[PDB]
């Protein structure tokens, strides 16, 4: 296959320096210039970068010559890119690209995206059940939902009973609350398979070393 | 003693050579070499468009 697997989300006081790699797989690394983009969160996607491996030649964008550094370890099968004295400005996402032929290509083959977040801020959740009214039932359908609150930074993964439960399924997107981010999920099961159903939120947290369970029990009323 | 003019043709310091039927090897002043003999060893994208299996 021609996957591409690159590095972890990364966080960076203003004016540091970041380095995300990205593994090449399933091709022959030396036969194609692998680029790079960085994406404006949900705005226009920008070109910083390419480089060629089999000679480690590469090719910038004026915006970037300064601030960027493509190199290649050959051995390795992989692409870095490095990023110098940052700013709020790159608090972007990064995708490691593989374009086909030359200076006149496309670029078929795009990596996930190492998401780079820019703060001084300090490494921060809390996980909170939600269970319905004591005296309100919805018909057919009983809703029920997880709460995240107060984490830094982004971002944290929700499933509902370790992942076998992917049906009624919505996470709401985080938001920003005293600096610090918030989220919440909503499980929709059928009214009589709760509350006989085991229903456990799984949250995790990788910038913390956090993963945490929280059971659904209904309101002791 | 009287003057004169001189009818004459073009040289220099050319070391091109040409082939004829009658003579090889003929030192000429202008030469124009028809025949490609140097590609960039590599397989390559053709006008912006190739599937290497
Ligand atoms: C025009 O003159 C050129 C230069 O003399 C002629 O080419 C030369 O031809 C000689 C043979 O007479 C070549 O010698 C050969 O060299 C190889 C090298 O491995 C060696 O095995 C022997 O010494 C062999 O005789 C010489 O390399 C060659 N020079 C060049 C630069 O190609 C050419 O033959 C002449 N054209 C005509 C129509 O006579």
């Amino acid at each position: 296959e021609v996957h591409l697997q690159q590095s972890g989300p990364e966080l960076v006081k203003p004016g540091a320096s970041v380095k995300m790699s990205c593994k090449t797989s399933g091709y022959t690394f030396t036969e194609y210039t692998i680029h790079w983009m960085k994406q404006s969160h949900g705005k226009s996607l920008e070109w910083i970068g390419g480089i060629f491996p089999n000679n480690g030649d590469t090719t910038y964008n004026q915006k970037f010559k300064v601030r960027a550094t493509l190199t290649v370890g050959r051995s390795s099968s992989t692409a870095y890119m490095d990023l110098r004295s940052l700013t709020s400005e790159d608090s972007a996402v990064y995708y490691c690209v593989r374009n086909y032929g030359s200076s006149y290509g496309y670029f078929d083959v795009w990596g996930a995206g190492t998401t780079v977040t820019v703060s001084s801020a300090k490494t921060t959740p809390s996980v909170y059940p939600l269970a319905p009214g004591s005296a309100a039932q919805t018909n057919s359908m009983v809703t029920l939902g997880c709460l995240v609150k107060g984490y830094f930074p982004e971002p944290v993964t929700v499933t509902w009973n370790s992942g076998s439960l992917s049906s009624g399924v919505h996470t709401f997107p985080a938001v920003l609350q005293s600096d610090l981010y918030t989220l919440s999920s909503s499980v929709t099961v059928p009214s009589s398979t709760w509350p006989s159903e085991t229903v456990t939120c799984n949250v995790a947290h990788p910038a913390s070393s956090t993963k945490v369970d929280k059971k659904i029990v209904p309101r002791d009323c | 003693p009287g003057d004169q003019i001189c009818i004459g043709y073009h040289a220099n310091n050319s070391t091109e050579q040409v082939d004829t039927i009658m003579e090889k090897n003929v030192t000429v002043t202008h030469a124009q070499d028809i025949l490609e003999k140097t590609h960039n060893g590599k397989l390559c994208d053709l006008n912006g468009v190739p599937l290497i299996l």
